[PDB]
């Protein structure tokens, strides 16, 4: 339903934006606020937490480019998310900035919970 | 009289208090009730603090041992805390524990009187480049405290 090319392009343009808990602006993002911010450029979508997007988005068995990937980090269940950009990579707002990371990373891989489609 | 070892233990306490506050609840208070429900205010989505942090006074009293008075007030402002129907509320947000603060090292930046700044080099959990994080400690009520709510995450 989205423009996947624009979504990924808009996300990449934000690489390096620092972290802020609850952050929804280019002065600082958290992982779900980044997703909301890029989605809100094309459509209407309520700003919720990562667990909120895990529940509201559509289940898919593997991600395509433009889909969303979810991880368990500081708590059980989905607590971190990013946008799948292909090549086994995902872009996400993290404690040290919006970044591109690999699903094969030895930390992210065993914590990957699944993917959802907007 | 704040060593690198002491400063790290303080920073770690700041981190815990910041996390608990932004998360709405001091997990030590088992009696707490967490008001459900969300609302929109000033183009942000809000959730309610749990009851143990349900008012600014309760939040201030939780944070006062570890953060300076102005650190706390600026924290409320920086994170858009609001009081709705007498209940403290915070915008929806997600923490991020990538920085492995317990494994960090510190360098002295500056000190004068009852203020000291250390720069922590904090490794990440995923092997992305380590992060530089400065923390300024100030003696308040003859206790060392962190002068910025969100310096340690």
């Amino acid at each position: 339903s989205l423009n996947v090319s624009k979504l990924v392009s808009d996300a990449k343009a934000l690489v390096g934006t620092p972290y802020k808990w609850g952050g929804t602006t280019t002065s600082g993002f958290d992982c779900s606020g980044f997703i909301w911010y890029v989605l809100n450029k094309q459509t209407s979508v309520g700003r919720t937490s990562t667990a909120g997007y895990w529940s509201s988005m559509k289940s898919i068995a593997s991600p395509s480019v433009g889909d969303f990937v979810f991880f368990t980090t500081y708590k059980s269940g989905p607590s971190h998310m990013g946008i799948y950009i292909g090549n086994n990579s995902f872009i996400h707002a993290g404690s040290d900035g919006v970044q591109i990371s690999s699903l094969n990373n030895s930390y992210w891989k065993p914590r990957y919970l699944g993917a959802k489609r907007f | 009289d704040l060593s690198q070892k002491q400063a790290l233990q303080l920073a770690l306490s700041a981190r815990e208090h910041f996390w608990n506050t932004m998360s709405g609840h001091n997990p030590k208070v088992k009696k707490a009730v967490c008001p459900s429900g969300t609302f929109e205010y000033q183009n942000l989505q809000y959730v309610y603090m749990c009851s143990d942090l349900g008012t600014k006074a309760k939040a201030v009293n939780y944070l006062t041992p570890i953060f300076t008075k102005t650190a706390i007030e600026k924290g409320f402002k920086d994170y858009h805390f609001t009081v709705s129907k007498g209940k403290l509320a915070v915008p929806i947000g997600d923490g991020d524990n990538l920085l492995n603060w317990k494994k960090s090292t510190a360098k002295l930046i500056s000190k004068k009187g009852s203020t000291i700044t250390y720069e922590f080099t904090v490794p990440t959990l995923d092997g992305s480049p380590s992060a530089k994080r400065k923390v300024t400690f100030v003696k308040e009520n003859k206790k060392w405290k962190v002068n910025q709510f969100d310096a340690v995450i």
